[PDB]
């Protein structure tokens, strides 16, 4: 599947590798919850704390974030918002 | 440091 | 409806209050995300920032939160995160 | 400013 973003606030790279990120993910792992995890861990890693990442296929969010770190995709059957706040 | 409010909504 | 707490770091009295929150979030809003933001700037007014929040009947998640600052719980037919990071 | 990571799961 090809990621279709929805919203970001986010640079090109960075955009790039949470979906490269979040398909490494999906084939891991198929619970949403671990596939988040996934997530979050590497752009801790890569990206200084503190993010966050919620999986799902139905859900609504209201969430602060730091600037040009937020992005909200869709990848196969899941959306995707990942962003760094604390 | 600076920050935005931001809302999603999976919508059908 | 009644909450089903499923997992809190949380004083009991600030878990109250979430729960009466979301109920007049539901009362208002159908939108998850709007029901989300509705929480969310509430308790951003009353508990200090950084509050988000996440409400829908299909995800998985995974945040860091600051300790005592965390809720999960079920209400009517939507899960509910709510916690405090940055 | 003590942390905790935290995941959630809505499960069938």
């Amino acid at each position: 599947r090809k990621a279709v973003i929805k919203n970001a606030d986010m640079s090109e790279e960075m955009q790039q590798d949470a979906v490269d990120c979040a398909t490494q993910a999906l084939e891991k792992y198929n619970i949403e919850k671990d596939i988040a995890a996934y997530i979050k861990k590497e752009f801790d890693k890569k990206y200084n704390p503190t993010w966050h990442c919620i999986v799902g296929r139905n859900f609504g969010s209201y969430v602060t974030h730091e600037t040009r770190h937020f992005i909200y995709f869709y990848l196969g059957q899941v959306a995707i918002l990942l962003f760094k706040s604390g | 440091t600076a920050t935005r409010d931001a809302g999603t909504q999976v919508r059908l």
